[PDB]
């Protein structure tokens, strides 16, 4: 079983994501990677559908992964890691290895996840493989140069949703809900999660309680992509606190149909003093904004996040 | 062994049986369900021990045992039609991976619009994935090149998925009696799979990173290599499966009267079972006639054909499929045998009979008006057009 | 063989280096000034951005090239210049632990965006090898984009187009034509400076590869720094608040505290806006040797 | 029209903005995401009214344009790489359903060896598919063909969808000088698509309804006989084209230098356009080489490439693709040229030539090694291996 | 705007789902579709995921449809319906059809709504298309011969999960519940409900009271199949009922976060009495019926069914 | 050509049956005779109508035999066009289905049925060269077996013989002698039912009698993609009124025109007029669901052969 860990000073200090990889300066994703695998160990097979965290991380030719590691298309995360697993009862059953039988971790973009590897993920939760599928939401197609997906928020500048006079706010649609999506109807699921690399032990844990269960797990994990959101490589965490803090994502733990909320203060902040750091939103005007508002509101209100909303200043 | 009237779905289900298979993958599609319903009643009777896992879809079969196979079981799984379409995608980075994942393919008419019915089109449009690929013409063979695959393609020297094939009804549905090889055959025959690389923490490795540019042509060439290192494998196999199961394949062609043939009609699958029995009639009637089945269509047996074939005076090439658009329009077993025999092309007159469309039988009259045909071209030494789609233009 | 039978004596190549995703911009907009001012002059040009280097991620070096030739150009497909004549920085640390100086053919000027000395770059640099002349820019105050006064200094060490020419398309002529005469231009003494059947013996069984045990040194990222970390130990109480938020595994515990990777690290800066204790402060990079 | 200096991508999204397509599908994969960045703004900026439908893979995009050409909608999608093998099963019932879709395909390699640059294997794996298939060389070339399919395809004798594929990056990102045409000009050249069928309650069809064996052949036939009477639309299209654009396209062979070479290279795409520097190159020193350029693939130019090049010594073929295990192994244009000119087997020699793997540029020197083979083959008279995998064989 | 229907009496006369189909005699799927096809009326469009309600309706060459009707691929029924909804409202837009705006109608079976078909059915309610997705469930893939689905029940015989020693319930997974699967997290959906062939006046309402909705809506029926269920072919209406009555299935609309129950039961019969008229359940012991009834409890309890379970005199 | 492939030594049996409920049989029957007759080292084919696949229920299915002392060589065929036993499992096949298209002389029509070998020949008409009919009444003897096993091509875990297919299979064997009573025994399941329907058979000698659509057509026939317009009022591609064994008869005093029946028929064969529900026994299947949830008693199911119409 992987223990909790109580704070920082007392994380481990093995890494199993190794300095080295070609990842941007400040790349959420990365410390995603780093942290997901810190709190994994090292009886670990990874997963990478394709997106960023393969790409940036084995250019070229090698990798920065400890442990074991196979691409996957973006296609069929869910389906790799299904037919791992199953390898590994059959062949522990079948007495043809004396292997140990392994953490099984899927780390799917928002692409992979909800979009077009969907119908993977839900295959894999209904046959109930023992597997930790991870969604890694930079909220685009980030590694194709910052296209709309589904968990891009509603007026967000991409290069299929560039803002003009026929569509102002760029992107029309406001974004799918996948942890709340595959939460329901799957009797299999043992654990489903939101973190953030705001709250790194918080993410570590949860990774954690997901590996411990006998079955499978989704976490969905906010990292912020300075590149595809246009802020300063060193805004990250900032902007990664800065949208738990306004409701843009909301962090909790899902089980026995009630909503766990992972950090629970007195009131809200304003989606404006998330948004106005970001260039992804430069062109919105205060109607799209307060439609934003609208939407984060009614999101927030559907995990119990009833604190009122106040400005900062 | 025993001998069992069975179709060519349960003759399958023996081979992977037999096979002791790891992880099986299923999904149903008319016509090669059976061979998965077969399946699932082993391993419920524990006939056979295997993860049976319920894909949601083709392209979740062929996922599923891609990273079954990257974690060192040997598996197993199959489609047909717009299923095989469907996987289109994971065929490369399978063989890419160099996983000796097998899939069988039971033909099937790609929609649209829904038809049952078999042409060889479906697996086909697979021809460049890099895979080992062959059609079986009755139950039996079907059985056979189960396991003759699973030989070449594990062994350490190829490492390649392959596609055994059989067509559709005709051989998937329809009983044939088969001879079922017992476990100390096959134990004597295939060796347990074993992979250069593998999914294990004790042993980590990193499969499929993204490569530099400049090691893009080292890797297609490398993967080039393996396929052409296919054939002598295959020979090995074909003479180990006949000293320990005493039924001797070619490797490459299934001859009938060929020895002495002036005209011959080239093709793969059951219908060229069919074009035998016409073959032998017309031979009652004084006719020099005789049939060339191929049976490993990749890779394509280029050589062996030029140098096998080149004695006729006219082939007759039957593409039970619709390759639209093709050189010569006919389809691909047309153009590649052309290919292949392309410097005896002043002597060796070469047409293509399009038939068998949709699942229709190729029927014996249809081979008569084909040999037919190929008798008169050998006469005048010409062909007039490189093609002819029965019944509509022949 | 084919040298001379396909070579291209006329033609010019430029070489512009950036850091990715931040100035990314910079690079494209010198490459296209010299060359819609060399187009001015009946010149055949192109300029292009290297599709090596994408994606592009914040901080890496990253390319953009320029080809000028009085010839119709023929080597439009290939995808990098392999022999530039004319290398160029739009960021000052780009000089240290880059291949800048990378097939450069004899007569080349390598241009640098900087306030530091001739004699200081030169110290980064070493063995210059066929570089004949080596200048120096202060581009940052002179767009105070910059792209004008460096495509300035590059016409006036190497005159490879005319100044009004580069007047004419440049967005800023103030800022270019200062630095034009402000470039601080100075002469070396230039001396002289894989089958694919090796290439396929590199290749790994299906390109797979070991996992790396401590580090992955297929990509050293050290060079990606225009500025880099430095502890004030007096300050820092040892929470390893830095320690946890590095995306790049650059910081380790120890008993004195956290020491930093110096060899991968990004200076993304990241470390030093989550400090409780403001113990840390980001120091461009051409200030430390190693 | 007015001249502009742009990409192969932006150029394809004039086409498109030019067409007035009512649908379009989008998805990124690298590089032909540039044309769907640039439509998606021309949509944003209001040049261009269409629905723009953020697809959520490439099977989606290309079923998303099934539906919107069944109701009545012309429009637009296109991909590259494992992109283009993803929307596989949807490729035949769109070409079936005679519903001409046109996809742009701008080449990536398959996985592996991945995501940088192009081989031409990717829309290969289509070539079975029943669809208009071609490519442009050039960014004037892929305007031009985009608009040119449009009027092809949607022709009531046609009524086939088109892949209008060009060279990843080369065509796709390396900008040249294209003369965008104006509005009356295409409206001259490109009427409105009319259907047969649609999707209309108050004319209600049943489109697509199941068959059984005895009804696939006349279906099938009734496509291929579609597919057989597109060359001699296409020839009208491009005498249109040139009165009306003043650009004059051969329908099947852009041939340079071929009046008295005794050698060419004969190939498709960006790279021959390479080779025609290297030939001319050759020419002022004597030496008699040429080179074919194939503009339309499908359907195959059988009859006009066995016409127009059988007066050579030696044809080089170059296939820009890794075609696994195909007969002669080269790529599949030396099978398919080969099958063409199979009548002149004895005397015009061929060779195939693989080269481009991975994106990899084909160079000067190496078309220079491919005209040299040529030379000595065509004086020996004699053709010692089919194919050459370079740089690794020659 | 299509109109509430109050009563059997009340209901549209027009058949727009006409007699002549390869259906098997006592189809609940057959009626399902002749049910849609009378609530929906003439301005309808409807797609066709290759299913029995695809194969069989159209074998061979023909069709009952009277309104308009197309083909689609059992992986893209969604898209293809997307397709169809974008092409009309450009067209419109941009005035090159004088044509209404249609009633858009998916009928997928289980297989291509909740396995195969789930990505796309997803995509499309993202996108916010004006069209109502319905799945006819079977609880198997019918027309392939009987094969397990993710709606399957537990402990269900099919050709792919035949009893046997080493499995003696056949099937030992539970059933995934789509219409609680997309229910959640797609902020377009404007509509979402179960249905059965049991309350046709119920379900013909639902199917309208979707198509009034301006943006997607979906629609689970429940469709008993005498072949693949085996029970016999007059049996399909008490099945259906029996499937409600047990709690097997469960009759509501899903609305702004709340469940609203469709039929008032008092008490809810135990699950045996509907599994042991159908022999797919033949080979289930006790255990198993008791880990069905645990199910299909909490099943209930999650959608706010709190009757007693009580056992029938019959 | 059809002499020079001409197979004089070939026996052609089709199988004629309800879907779904009797498939499984018709299969056994197939499969029984087969195996029999290859213990007796004749060549032997056994399949089941692909064209038929999926069964439905009540739909005609087909099951097919070809024993051969000769080798067979048309295996690669999907049915018998020239049939020399033809076996009907459910009685009610004799209305509306070609069960006697291309029989050859000195042919035996067996039949599943209780009722007298007069009636049978009441239905049939010409009986064309047709030499023996023959009764049984198997549903007396074993039980009509379903299940989910068997089914496209994979074995069946019932195993052969069980039900039905034995005494109609004895009877065939009492008909032709095709296979000796003993093989026959040894491959089924119920060799006792068999033996009841082996020596419960009646058998009767016929009176003395005596005795295609080209490719160009076939395509001139499809239509464009194979698109065809929306049915007004009724599907003709497919009329499925011979799919029935039994159908619903109305008793109009006693209805209360409720039209429960009207709302729950899946083939819409039932109509609201002023008169009450109206059946269109052009295409019902009788699958009894009218009868099933009618309230008053006003419908009942009746067996189609006690009708002449
Ligand atoms: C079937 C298919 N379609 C597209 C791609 C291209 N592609 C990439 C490629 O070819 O390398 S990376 C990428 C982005 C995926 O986005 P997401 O899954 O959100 O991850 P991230 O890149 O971390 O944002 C896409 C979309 C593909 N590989 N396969
Ligand atoms: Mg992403
Ligand atoms: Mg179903
Ligand atoms: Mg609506
Ligand atoms: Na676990």
């Amino acid at each position: 079983m992987l223990d909790r860990i109580a704070s920082i000073k007392k994380a481990p200090d093995e890494e199993y994501y190794v300095p080295g990889h070609r990842t941007c300066a400040g790349c959420g994703p990365a410390l995603t990677y780093r942290l997901v695998a810190k709190a994994a160990g090292p009886n670990t097979i990874f997963i990478g559908p394709t997106g960023c965290m393969y790409v940036a991380n084995t250019s070229y030719g090698c990798g920065p992964w400890r442990v074991p590691w196979i691409h996957a298309q973006i296609t069929n995360g869910g389906a790799v890691a299904s037919g791992i697993e199953a390898a590994y009862k059959a062949m522990i059953r079948k007495k043809k290895t004396d292997a140990e039988f392994p953490n099984i971790i899927v780390m799917a973009g928002d692409g992979g996840a909800v979009d077009i590897g969907l119908q993977a993920l839900s295959a894999m939760l209904y046959r109930g493989h023992d597997v930790l599928f991870i969604c890694y939401d930079n909220e685009s197609y980030a590694n194709t140069g910052i296209q709309t997906s589904p968990t891009t928020p509603y007026g967000a500048n991409t290069t299929f949703t560039p803002p003009g006079e026929v569509v102002p706010e760029g992107k029309k649609l406001f974004p799918k809900d996948n942890p709340k999506v595959i939460a329901h109807g799957h009797p299999e699921l043992k654990y489903v999660a939101t973190a953030s690399i705001g709250w790194p032990v918080d993410l570590m844990n949860k990774v954690r309680k997901g590996l411990n269960q006998e079955g499978p797990a989704y976490i969905h994990i906010h990292a912020p992509c300075p590149k595809g959101w246009q802020f300063p490589a060193d805004k990250t965490i900032e902007m990664a606190k800065l949208a738990v803090q306004t409701g843009m994502f909301q962090l909790y733990e899902y089980e026995n149909g009630e909503y766990k909320l992972s950090v629970k203060v007195d009131k809200r902040k304003p989606v404006s003093e998330y948004m106005k750091l970001q260039k992804r939103f430069a062109h919105l005007k205060p109607e799209h904004i307060a439609k934003m508002q609208a939407f984060v509101d009614a999101r927030c209100a559907e995990v119990g996040i009833t604190v009122p909303v106040v400005a900062s200043n | 062994g025993k001998v069992r009237n069975i179709s060519g779905c349960v003759a399958v289900a023996h081979g992977v049986r037999l096979a002791d298979v790891d992880v099986i993958c299923s999904y149903p599609i008319r016509p090669y369900t059976g061979i998965m319903s077969e399946l699932a009643r082993m391993v419920a009777d524990g006939e056979l021990d295997a993860e049976f896992v319920h894909g949601e879809g083709e392209h979740a079969q062929l996922s599923v045992v891609y990273g079954a196979s990257a974690a060192g079981a040997r598996v197993f799984t199959g489609s047909s039609g717009v299923g095989v379409t469907y996987a289109m995608e994971v065929y490369s980075p399978i063989s890419g991976e160099r996983l000796p994942v097998q899939m069988a393919i039971a033909d099937r008419t790609l929609d649209p619009p829904g038809d049952f019915g078999e042409e060889h089109t479906d697996a086909e449009c697979c021809r460049d994935q890099g895979w080992i690929q062959g059609w079986a013409s009755t139950p039996q063979e079907a059985l056979d090149n189960t396991l003759i695959y699973y030989r070449v393609g594990e062994d350490q020297r190829v490492l390649l998925p392959q596609y055994a094939c059989l067509d559709g009804y005709f051989v998937s549905h329809i009983l044939g009696p088969v001879d079922i090889p017992d476990e100390a055959q096959v134990k004597e025959f295939l060796p347990p799979y074993k992979n250069h690389h593998v999914l294990d923490p004790r042993k980590p490795q990193i499969i499929g990173p993204q490569i530099e540019p400049a090691m893009g042509p080292p890797l297609q060439y490398q993967r080039y290599q393996a396929v052409k290192g296919v054939h002598k494998v295959l020979e090995e196999a074909c003479d180990e499966f006949a000293r320990i199961f005493g039924r001797k394949y070619d490797p490459y062609l299934d001859e009938y009267l060929t020895d002495d043939a002036e005209v011959i009609i080239f093709g793969q699958g059951a219908h060229m079972e069919t074009a035998k029995a016409v073959a032998r009639r017309l031979r009652n009637l004084g006719e020099k006639v005789g049939v060339a089945r191929l049976r490993t269509f990749r890779p394509f047996p280029t050589e062996q054909i030029k140098e096998r074939l080149s004695k006729f005076k006219a082939i007759g090439v039957l593409d039970v499929s619709a390759n639209f658009g093709i050189s010569c329009s006919g389809g691909v077993l047309l153009s590649e045998l052309r290919a292949a025999l392309y410097d005896y092309g002043d002597k060796v007159k070469t047409v293509g009979f399009v038939a068998g469309l949709g699942g229709e039988v190729v029927t014996h009259d249809e081979f008569y008006r084909m040999f037919q045909k190929l008798k008169e071209i050998a006469k005048t030494g010409k062909v007039e057009q490189t093609s002819y789609w029965i019944p509509f233009e022949l | 063989s084919t040298k001379d039978l396909f070579a291209e004596p006329n033609l010019k190549q430029i070489t512009v280096w950036a850091r990715g995703v931040v100035m990314n911009k910079d690079a494209r907009d010198i490459v296209v000034a010299l060359t819609e001012a060399a187009a001015k002059e009946g010149k055949y040009v192109q300029a292009w951005e290297n599709y090596v280097d994408l994606p592009d991620r914040i901080y890496v070096p990253v390319r953009a090239y320029a080809r000028i030739s009085s010839d119709p150009i023929e080597s439009k497909y290939i995808y990098e210049n392999e022999t530039p004549d004319i290398v160029v920085l739009v960021e000052e640390s780009l000089i240290k632990g880059v291949p800048i100086l990378k097939g450069i053919r004899p007569g080349s000027t390598l241009v640098v965006n900087t306030k530091r000395s001739i004699d200081t770059i030169l110290e980064f640099l070493g063995d210059t090898g066929n570089l004949a002349q080596i200048v120096t820019v202060d581009a940052n105050s002179m767009a105070e984009g910059i792209a004008a006064p460096i495509a300035g200094a590059v016409v006036k060490a190497t005159g490879i187009v005319d100044v009004e020419n580069l007047a004419a398309v440049v967005k800023n002529p103030a800022a270019m034509r200062r630095g034009y005469a402000e470039a601080q231009v100075r002469q070396l003494p230039p001396h002289e400076a894989v089958s694919a059947t090796e290439l396929l013996r590199q290749m790994p069984f299906a390109g797979t590869v070991p996992s790396p045990v401590t580090e992955n040194e297929g990509m050293v990222t050290g060079n990606w720094r225009i500025q880099r970390p430095i502890i004030d130990r007096e300050a820092c109480t040892e929470c390893y608040t830095c320690w946890i938020y590095c995306p790049d595994s650059c910081i380790t515990r120890t008993e004195e505290g956290p020491v930093f990777n110096m060899k991968y690290c990004k200076g993304c800066g990241l470390c030093t806006a989550v400090c409780p204790s403001g113990a840390l402060t980001n120091v461009p990079e051409l200030d430390f040797k190693d």
